[PDB]
């Protein structure tokens, strides 16, 4: 492939644990181990807003653009929501009695999912005073990642250190199915292929592998090997035929999504990679990753 | 553990 990758913006900071693109402004949100969150305009290279949220790591953060909010989760057990235009704190509540690993936002209903070291996923309804609408129980270790199926967001996936992915339906108490990944050091990350042509999911593990799954047959389609330490994440790009992964080995890898072979390994020089975002409508094919020593926003093509 | 806290 000819990826002709370009560095749009990179900056140094404390360890970046969460990262997200705004869908209509050229902004990236980073959430840091130091308790701070930053919003950067990566085209003008100017800091839009930052907040010292807490003294504990902020492990998860997303835009909720349609409400002009960011939502963040931290090791002090709290979910907090801020208006990014005013800095006003909209809500602040204890969500789990343990670390919050991952937050996902429903695209068309006022729902947020949080996944936690307390072994659960919780569904919150912001139009019902941030009510706890449902708790999804069944995992047996830390829930590391939650993601809605973008083609059917009445369902979502959770990836867990118990070596499984569970796929759930809103309003139902048990998984539609449990995938036994064979990733024996656990699942750190799960994501969906975004287009209707493939029923695919992808998982990343401390066992150095990435696996692609057909969620209709439950078969493992491919195993991607090459990373040299824990794989923090792997995602399908929304508009290019590639998969992007990142690792504690300090690299991003770009894999061909047809052949499942590595195309490019990038050492961006920020030590360990922890988190990923892709621009949701594929603007400039932008991707962004957070690392021990800061973040980078890259364009492809 | 480092896994917990990293």
């Amino acid at each position: 492939m000819k990826l002709d990758i370009k560095k749009t913006f990179s900056n140094r900071s404390d360890r970046v644990k969460g990262i997200d693109f705004h869908p209509t402004e050229p902004w990236v949100l980073t959430t840091l181990y130091s308790g701070r969150v930053e919003i950067w305009n990566y085209e003008t290279q100017v800091e839009v807003r930052s907040i010292q949220v807490t003294e504990t790591p902020v492990r998860a953060g997303k835009f909720i653009a349609r409400k002009n909010w960011i939502i963040v989760g931290s090791d002090d057990f709290r979910i907090r929501v801020f208006n990014y235009n005013t800095g006003e704190k909209v809500v602040d509540f204890e969500a789990h009695p343990d670390y919050i690993r991952s937050i996902a936002v429903h695209p068309t209903k006022p729902y947020v999912l949080s996944g936690s070291d307390d072994l659960t996923v919780k569904l919150w309804n912001w139009e019902n005073n941030w009510a706890l609408e449902q708790t999804f129980e069944g995992h047996e270790h830390f829930v590391m990642c939650v993601a809605f199926n973008p083609k059917d967001p009445s369902t979502f996936a959770s990836g867990c250190l118990d070596r499984t992915v569970k796929v759930w339906s809103l309003g139902q108490s048990t998984p539609n199915f449990t995938l036994t990944t064979g990733q024996e050091r656990g699942v750190n990350y799960v994501d969906y292929y975004p287009l209707p042509d493939k029923p695919y999911m992808i998982t990343a593990s401390d066992d150095l592998t990435i696996k692609i799954w057909d969620y209709q047959t439950k078969s493992c389609v491919a195993t991607l090997e090459g990373h040299m330490s824990n794989v923090s994440f792997a995602v399908f790009h929304p508009t290019l035929p590639i998969i992007i992964s990142g690792s504690e080995d300090g690299t991003l890898k770009i894999w061909n999504s047809s052949t499942y072979k590595v195309e490019k390994t990038l050492n961006v020089g920020l030590e360990r990679s922890w988190c990923i975002a892709t621009h949701p409508t594929g603007r400039k094919n932008y991707i962004a990753s957070g690392f021990d020593n800061g973040f980078t926003v890259l364009s492809l093509g | 553990t480092f896994k917990k806290t990293n």
